[PDB]
């Protein structure tokens, strides 16, 4: 083996297998999921129980794990369900369910403390003395790709100042229509950074892929995009997961590249096939059967050990272990 | 996103 088990191809789950391994090796998220109060839940409809089941199978089973119950759990069963939705939406569906389950518990707020960050969106008038500052929260960042060669340029475009001129003048209310500037700057960055690479455009009638080259570094410094940086905790991040899609004319195959321990020892998770791969194969070779990298996961250097805690078999409560083994007994008969 | 090519405009919103 390789110490990591795979997920079986069970229907049009698309990116679901890639996302599940990404959350599984978000080790701190995993231990929080194991300790959720899911005793007395209905197996046929419980997303927190389903995520516990798949994580447990991904930790103990020596054969690839099935995801049928989980697919039934959040009800994506229409023929186009997975291709119409986004990786972000599926991650939101799962993470909201788990975070909602953890409310009132000792591990409550684990999802916000791992993935959510603070951001300010501003609109500043240039001739009149008015400004509008509102705080936003984010769990994921959608990055522009066309015309941007690497993540640094991609982030510069995100913080680039937008202009609101005539025919788009901001409604300043008391000050009337105004020629303002609109922008967004980063207040804080989460310990686990979910970056979606928006490589598509929509002529014909379809959304096509932007197969352009786009570079992402193994180590991503982001202090300069913070409004005020913090010494002793620079916004330094380490690449963790690279979610890839392979691109013949219709096709579509979703695999994820991971260094689960953050040590730069990378593996390719092709569903049930988990294999070792070079760091060149995971990073440089995915810059762009046209394969394209569409989602990246970074972990802050200061938080790397805590986010990637060791997870032992005893971290799983005994009553959780008892219920899952009982289910496997029922299937074996 | 990211399931291309497709004619769905719910991707990225």
């Amino acid at each position: 083996h390789t110490g990591y088990v795979g997920l079986k191809n069970q229907g049009a789950t698309c990116y679901m297998n890639s996302l599940l391994q990404t959350l599984f090796f978000t080790n701190q998220l995993r231990k929080a999921v194991y300790m959720m109060p899911t005793e007395g839940d209905d197996s046929s409809k419980s997303v927190p129980l389903a995520l516990q089941r798949v994580f447990y199978e991904l930790q103990h089973s020596d054969k690839p794990v099935g995801t049928k119950k989980l697919t039934k759990s959040f009800g994506w069963e229409t023929l186009d369900s997975f291709m119409q939705h986004d990786v972000q939406e599926l991650c939101r569906v799962l993470l909201d369910n788990v975070e909602n389950k953890m409310k009132g518990t000792c591990v409550e707020g684990t999802i916000p403390k791992l993935f959510r960050g603070k951001m300010v969106s501003y609109i500043q008038c240039k001739e009149v003395d008015y400004r509008s500052d509102r705080r936003e929260d984010y769990y994921d960042i959608q990055l522009s790709i066309k015309g941007k060669k690497n993540i640094f340029e991609s982030f510069v475009d995100y913080v680039a100042v937008e202009q609101l001129d005539g025919d788009n003048k901001y409604d300043a209310g008391e000050h009337g229509l105004q020629e303002a500037e609109k922008g967004v700057k980063f207040l804080t960055l989460p310990p686990v950074l979910h970056l979606q690479l928006m490589r598509f455009m929509y002529q014909t009638d379809q959304n096509i892929k932007i197969n352009d080259r786009f570079e992402f570094p193994e180590q991503l410094p982001l202090d300069e995009f913070l409004q005020k940086t913090d010494p002793k905790d620079p916004a330094n991040y380490i690449l963790h997961a690279v979610l890839v899609h392979s691109g013949d004319n219709h096709g579509g195959h979703y695999v994820v590249y991971l260094n689960p321990k953050g040590d730069g020892k990378w593996c390719k998770f092709d569903d049930d096939v988990v294999s070792r791969c070079t760091k060149e194969e995971a990073i440089e070779h995915n810059y762009g059967h046209c394969t394209n990298a569409y989602m990246l996961v970074y972990i802050r250097e200061s938080k790397l050990s805590e986010v990637l805690q060791a997870v032992t078999d005893h971290d799983i409560p005994q009553q959780l272990v008892e219920r899952l083994q009982e289910e496997k007994r029922i299937e074996a008969q | 996103f990211f399931n291309f090519p497709n004619x769905y405009r719910r991707c990225g919103k």
